[PDB]
RNA sequence: CCCCCACAUAGC
RNA sequence: GCUAUGUG
């Protein structure tokens, strides 16, 4: 029951696509989405952000990178249905934690 | 290269079968329509886009 | 321009020359012929002819011709004197009689006939080859079937692919309606003219004249008698794939009125079939009964249900299926079905009924438990609107969303095989073979599949005569009911169908009836109809394609009689070498080079050439699975009466045939079809199979000139085909034993259940004279209502390569020992596939892995001879790796290569 | 024996099965008939209460049962319940076609009869 | 929970 | 007698 899952990232560990093991260790991070990724280009896409360090590594300025891929932010949800702008949040007023972010295919 | 692909698909379809995605149907049929998708192609590129779409769905929930 | 102003005569019509004027021009049409000399239904040059085609005002050419045929004075002089016996009847064109100065010679002018006979369009769906259909084409754009720009799209003719070419075919129906309507009307205008003659298919336009009256003789008026026989004969499949009578669904027999409310509690349409049958067939020789329970042999019950196939498409779907009727038991109102309704088979009413029993012994409450009466009358009503199929009832207030989950997955040996060298970028074996998870969808979207199969008729005299050629093929065999004490089953521990698997296996049903209860049950099903229902089950295997695979699990009160019925022929076929059907031969020992070498016996020019069958479970028509049984139930001439052979018959039809079958707890009616969990499906489909390839070999034999046959042995054996399909309605007996030994010679095959090899003579097949894959493609287009692929099917020209594909398994010429052997070695991707996928995970502990690969390089030994390398090193990977699981936990002994390399040396 | 027990279990199922069935609609429709017998087909379709649709996707829901009422097989039916895929209860509010895609596709309505 | 028919093969 | 695998 549990070795499957050892099972599927050791061989996860040994495919190498830059791709998987970087949603991998987002996910190590806290960083996880919450719809299915999208391959088609301009289709919208769920993801979490739990600390500000991930947002300096996964957020990059206005259009930020995702499974090898730019997307570009749109709207940012704090769960506390407070609409977040992209000038609002700097390193100065860290406190507002995670916040849901909207994005689309570049 | 493409044989562990699949090979890695399958057991990951094994372990989302596992993690009772089956009792949710529009989520269990965009994971089968993506497994039997990557088992029927012939390229590395499409094989690992839908390996990170499965991935993502297997990442969604905690497990 | 005298003599384009003399064919025009009174008609007032503007015509300009379609030929060269003033001769003949000649045309390349298909011909109905019956002489001394050549007979036959192919194309020949008709040249007596000088044809003129009609012009409007606006000049856009029309489609009605003045086809001038100038012939001898005879000839004038009688068709003048018998036209002017005919000229009252509408069905029959203007004929002008006229006499011209070409040198004076007779001239006969008809009026506004059609570029195209009945025969033309015939010939054009019956003789169907792709990128050769300009004659159809033709056809379907001058009626507005389609314009010209629907062929642009391509797979446009395919049945599987394009679905609404039948759309298309249906337009072409009312025509073909009106058509027959004028036949009677010709039919009773020669009667009642005192003519006899034959009707034939190339002598009546599209429009439905009649326009060739040489061959006619006079008889006293009231006394005429026309023969119909070929005519009908080789009408009947365009019948319903133009689906002629669906105008009879309308009040008044019109199109543009709306359709019959018939009563929902009418069953019997007796008197409408008979209605039926005296307005289209009224001249028809032979007796029609409706109901095939009054048939005198099989041979009428073939007639009878081919008459039913067609009758049954205008009667509404909720009359057909099982009778039922309110039986009391101690005072208790049941509901249980004493009949059946069949589309082929008419009404049929059991005779044993107990309409006042006190007492409910096993046999007959298991005969009340599978029965659909019961379960279909509690259940809810249901639409379901994901299938086309007609739905009756559903047995829960849930639906059944089952899924196929995906196959585990053997990481060892793959680590193994990537260890070996396995698996690299451009190596020719690879990973093709997976477990296809499927969705929720999946069981009712494989159902939806019986979407493909649609009410055929067939050539009914020339179904007469494949069906005397094939139990030709089935002559060394015995059959016969066997007791209850000499049966034989295999898995008593396997599932006894719906509703009896709630309660046990089938070991609980054979062991909980006695031997007594048993004869007692198949007595009563040899004297009444009992209809079940088969559960589909989603099937688990490994595949390429990502498609599901459902079986039809049929319940035990079926095939507990079906074993009984067909057990000892069904034997008798596997115990039987040396045969055409193959079924019980193994494939080791040399017995694959055997039946090679079987098949390959004394064909002069031998090709070898297979093919494949499109949906052979789901397009299979009625009446070819009817004649199936029929020839299997064929050994039973001392064990049984005709009332016991139709009921048991019936019984089978109603069980495996039109059943009601529950997919997901809810009943669904099955329009037909083999099913894949009868007691039968394997050797029913291989007479299938040799009635295709039979009547393909008759079609090729027909289709061909006489004339420019160069043997006079072949000519006679083709002028006594046509008058024995065509012509006598006995059973020529040593004619059969005739065309069975000229297919024997030159058209040897190899039959398994819809897989089949053949080995044939190649310079007759170049001429015309016995089947190729040509012939194979429109006889399945016409009979099957499908589109043989030619890219899937095979020829293959040298002998010392065998063939290319049989039962999924290449064969290659090897030296073994120190003669040479034929082997046959599977795809390496299927057996790689195996090993590294499993269905279990349960299976993956060592000692069934041990059992599993040594099983699975039993399979895989020949590819060792293969020359390419990896294939060799495929075994040896399967070895290796059994060497490892036996050294972690002698040529008898499973480790070493000798012992299976013995399982392929002819001496056991 | 276990004869016994599997014709008890057959009894019983035969017997549950028969007080499924209400006599009224099933009496008149098989006494009226001429020979006494009636199609299997058309038992529940005037006889049934309980009507299930299963409906594909939204361009069928609007032409066969949109709203509270529909009519099929000459009668009136009223709209119970409607249940998707996973079992869940879905409202008729939610079956729009810009919440068709957030639906999940099959629904299975269940209708009386008036 | 469901898992057909038939034939071949292997180990006890 | 059980299990497994191939073929349709
Ligand atoms: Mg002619
Ligand atoms: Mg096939
Ligand atoms: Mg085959
Ligand atoms: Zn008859
Ligand atoms: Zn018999």
């Amino acid at each position: 029951t549990s070795a499957m899952q050892t099972m599927l990232f050791t061989m996860l560990r040994k495919l190498d696509n830059d791709a998987l093991n970087n949603i991998i260790n987002n996910a190590r991070d806290g960083c996880v989405p919450l719809n299915i990724i999208p391959l088609t280009t301009a289709a919208k896409l769920m993801v979490v952000i739990p600390d500000y360090n991930t947002y300096k590594n996964t957020c990059d300025g206005t259009t930020f990178t995702y499974a090898s891929a730019l997307w570009e932010i749109q709207q940012v949800v704090d769960a506390d249905s407070k609409i977040v702008q992209l000038s609002e949040i700097s390193m100065d007023n860290s406190p507002n934690w995670p916040l849901i972010v909207t994005a689309l295919r570049a | 290269k493409m044989s562990d692909v699949k090979c890695t698909s399958v057991v990951l379809l094994s372990v989302l079968q596992q993690l009772r995605v089956e009792s949710s149907s529009k989520l269990w049929a965009q994971c089968v329509q993506l497994h039997n998708d990557i088992l029927l192609a012939k390229d590395t590129t499409e094989a690992f886009e839908k390996m990170v779409s499965l991935l993502s769905v297997l990442l969604s929930m905690q497990g | 321009q005298s003599f384009l102003n003399r064919v025009c005569g009174v008609s007032a019509a503007r015509l300009t020359p379609c030929g060269t004027g003033t001769s003949t021009d000649v045309v390349y049409r298909a011909f109905d012929i019956y002489n001394d000399k050549v007979a036959g239904f192919a194309k020949f040059l008709k040249t007596n002819c000088c044809r003129f085609q009609e012009k409007d005002e606006d000049d856009n050419l029309i489609d009605s011709y003045f086809v001038v045929k100038r012939h001898t004075f005879s000839n004038y002089q009688h068709e003048e004197t018998i036209y002017n016996l005919l000229k009252d009847c509408p069905a029959v064109a203007k004929h002008d009689f006229f006499k011209f100065r070409i040198d004076m010679v007779p001239h006969i002018s008809r009026q506004r006939l059609t570029k195209y006979t009945m025969a033309d369009l015939v010939y054009a769906l019956r003789h169907f080859d792709e990128g050769n259909c300009d004659t159809l084409k033709e056809i379907l754009v001058t009626y507005n079937c389609c314009d010209d720009d629907y062929f642009n799209k391509k797979d446009w003719y395919d049945f599987v692919e394009n679905p609404d070419i039948l759309r298309v075919y249906a337009n072409l129906g009312e025509r073909v309606r009106q058509a027959l309507l004028k036949t009677v009307q010709f039919c009773d205008a020669m009667r009642n003219a005192g003519i006899v003659g034959v009707l034939t298919l190339d002598n009546q336009d599209l429009n439905g004249n009649w326009y060739d009256f040489g061959d006619f003789i006079q008889t006293t008026p009231g006394s005429g008698v026309p023969v119909v026989d070929s005519y009908y004969s080789l009408l009947m499949p365009i019948l319903t794939l133009t689906r002629a009578l669906t105008a009879e669904s309308h009040v008044d027999t019109d199109l543009t009125k709306p359709y019959i409310k018939w009563d929902l509690l009418k069953y019997d349409f007796t008197e409408e079939r008979l209605k039926l049958f005296d307005r289209y067939f009224k001249y028809w020789d032979q007796t029609y009964h409706p109901n095939c329970v009054n048939c005198l042999d099989d041979r009428c019950i073939l007639h009878c249900a081919n008459f039913n196939v067609l009758f049954s498409t205008v009667f509404p779907p909720t009359s057909f299926g099982p009778l039922v009727r309110k039986i009391f038991v101690d005072g208790v109102p049941f509901v249980v079905s004493t009949g059946y309704h069949f589309r082929e088979l008419g009404v049929v009413h059991n005779q044993d009924v107990n309409l006042h029993s006190s007492r409910l012994s096993f046999k007959e409450l298991l005969v009340y438990a599978a029965d659909p009466a019961m379960h279909a009358a509690s259940g809810n009503l249901l639409l379901d609107k994901r299938t086309t199929c007609f739905s009756v009832a559903a047995l829960t207030n849930n639906v059944a969303f089952q899924t196929v989950k995906p196959g585990n997955f053997n990481k060892d040996f793959y680590d193994f095989a990537v260890s070996k060298g396995f698996f690299k970028e451009g190596s020719s074996v690879e990973l093709k073979h997976f477990f296809f998870a499927q969705d929720g969808n999946a069981a009712i979207s494989d159902y939806d599949y019986y979407r493909y199969n649609l009410p055929t008729m067939c050539d009914i005299r020339q179904l007469l005569f494949v069906v005397e050629v094939v139990d030709k093929y089935f002559d060394c065999y015995d059959g016969g009911c066997i007791n209850a004490n000499q049966v034989i089953v295999n898995n008593l521990d396997k599932s006894a169908g719906f509703p009896f698997n709630k309660w046990g296996k089938a070991r609980l049903y054979y062991d909980s009836m006695s031997y007594e209860d048993q004869d007692a049950l198949f007595a009563y099903t040899k004297r009444n109809v009992i209809p079940t229902i088969t559960q589909m089950n989603l099937k688990y295997a490994i595949s390429a394609k990502n498609r599901a695979r459902t079986v039809a699990g049929v319940s035990i009160c079926s095939t507990m009689t079906n074993r009984q019925f067909h057990q000892k022929l069904l034997k008798s076929i596997a115990a039987t070498r040396g045969a055409t059907v193959v079924i019980g031969t193994s494939k080791f020992y040399g017995g694959w080079h055997n039946m090679l070498k079987t098949v390959y016996s004394d064909v002069e020019n031998p090709h070898l050439m297979g093919w494949d069958y499109p949906k052979c479970d789901r397009a299979m028509p009625n009446m070819l699975r009817i004649m199936a049984s029929l020839v299997l139930a064929r050994k039973h001439t001392t064990c049984c009466s005709l009332s016991h052979r139709f009921y048991r018959l019936a019984n089978e039809c109603a069980q495996v045939l039109s059943e009601m079958v529950m997919c997901g707890g809810s009943l669904y009616v099955k329009p037909g079809g083999t099913s894949s969990g009868d007691a039968t499906t394997a050797y029913a489909n291989s007479v299938f199979n040799i009635c295709q390839a039979v009547t393909a070999n008759v079609n090729a034999l027909l289709s061909t000139d006489g004339n420019k046959i160069a043997d006079k042995y072949v000519r006679n054996l083709q002028h006594r085909l046509y008058e024995c399909l065509y012509r006598n309605r006995d059973v020529d007996t040593d004619f059969v034993n005739e065309f069975y030994a000229y297919l024997r010679k030159h058209f040897s095959m190899m039959i398994l259940s819809d897989d089949a090899v053949v080995c044939f003579n190649s310079t007759y097949a170049s001429q015309g004279l016995v089947a190729s894959i040509k012939n194979f493609k429109s006889v399945l287009y016409y009979q099957n209502n499908v589109f043989m692929s030619e890219a899937k099917c095979w020829t293959e020209t040298d002998l010392t390569k065998g063939p290319h594909e049989f039962c999924s398994q290449h064969t290659m010429l090897v030296k073994q020992g120190d003669d040479y052997v034929y082997l046959p070695y599977p795809d390496p991707s299927r057996i790689l596939g195996a090993g590294c996928f499993v269905d279990d995970i349960v299976k993956t502990d060592g000692t069934l892995m041990i059992e599993r690969f040594v099983s699975l390089a039993i399979d895989a030994y020949p590819l060792t001879k293969h020359p390419n390398q990896e294939y060799a090193d495929v075994f040896h990977l399967y070895l290796q790796y059994i060497r490892k699981l036996h050294d972690e936990l002698n040529t008898s002994r499973y480790w070493e290569p000798e012992f299976y390399e013995a399982m392929y040396t002819p001496h056991t």
